[PDB]
């Protein structure tokens, strides 16, 4: 995240960080004690992932972190990295042993399709992650967060040569300087509704982070809520 | 006055459904209960989703 601020402990208790070949390479969000939602381009059936919930400062043990192994990876059935690494860019991770929910490890709410879309239409969400703090710069040690406004579709289209479909949205600022960045992919875009946060997007991609005239590109969660709820149901 | 889900979400804190006789029915996500005022959402489990519970100083 470029232009963000350090999160306080427990401020985004649904955030997770993913570790694999390289540590802290993508984000994710807690759906429930056994399931994480992330970007499909972050993951791959066969490559070993660990999830860390309750994380704040990746270089200090703060006695809230819960590490889990991933036993199943479910990319969306329409994801096909051979055609497009970024379309239908969403995946679910099943944990080996359940998380212990507490004030530092708390699920994100997920509304139905209609309300998730209404909440995105409010026009202002929060993104968070341990991604780069400058374009091509160092990654964060302390979780970063940032409020981003929803950008109009035509502005979003004129900003990049790559295609933005109706299942993706843009967010960020006309002057740049405030955006998600590499390493934040898979993390949450949430909308606060009277003190309860709901998942409205998955951080997906961009080009030059925070460059004036460019915007972060996000997966619209509303299009996938029914699939998330079906795959992650514990009862 | 007019009471519908399209106007201020029916004054529901989370979700609204239109019902009979110019009335609405509010509801909440998993882990919350609709409060006695019929509009607000209260926690119904120890760690409900989407809530910050750690003191923010
Ligand atoms: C906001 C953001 C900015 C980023 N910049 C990078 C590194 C540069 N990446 C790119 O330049 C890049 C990303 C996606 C595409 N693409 C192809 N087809 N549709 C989209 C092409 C190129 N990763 C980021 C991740 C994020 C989340
Ligand atoms: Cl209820
Ligand atoms: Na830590």
């Amino acid at each position: 995240v470029v232009g963000g601020e350090d999160a306080k402990p427990g401020q985004f208790p649904w955030q997770v960080v993913l570790n694999g070949k390289v540590d802290a390479f993508c984000g994710g969000s807690i759906v429930n004690e056994k399931w994480i939602v992330t970007a499909a381009h972050c993951v791959e059936t066969g490559v070993k992932i660990t999830v860390v919930a309750g994380e704040h400062n990746i270089e200090e043990t703060e006695h809230t972190e819960q590490k889990r192994n991933v036993i199943r990876i479910i990319p969306h059935h329409n994801y096909n990295a051979a055609i497009n690494k970024y379309n239908h860019d969403i995946a679910l991770l099943e944990l080996d042993e359940p998380l212990v929910l507490n004030s530092y490890v708390t699920p994100i709410c997920i509304a139905d399709k209609e309300y998730t879309n209404i909440f995105l239409k409010f026009g202002s969400g929060y993104v968070s992650g341990w991604g780069r703090v400058f374009h091509k710069g160092a990654s964060a040690l302390v979780l970063q967060y940032l409020r981003v406004p929803l950008v109009d579709r035509a502005t979003c289209l004129r900003s990049t040569k790559f295609t933005i479909y109706n299942n993706m949205f843009c967010a960020g600022f006309h002057e740049g300087g405030r955006d998600s960045c590499q390493g934040d992919s898979g993390g949450p875009h949430v909308t606060e509704v009277e003190g309860t946060s709901f998942l409205t997007g998955i951080i997906s991609w961009g080009e030059e982070c925070a460059m004036k005239g460019k915007y972060g590109i996000y997966t619209k969660v509303s299009r996938y809520v029914n699939w998330i709820k079906e795959k992650t149901k514990l009862t | 006055m007019d009471v519908t889900c399209n106007i201020k979400n029916g004054r529901c804190e989370q979700f609204c459904k239109n019902s009979a006789d110019n009335k609405v029915v509010c509801s909440c996500t998993e882990g919350y209960r609709l409060a006695e005022n019929q509009k607000s959402c209260e926690p119904a489990v120890p760690f409900p989703c989407g809530r910050v519970s750690v003191s923010q100083t």
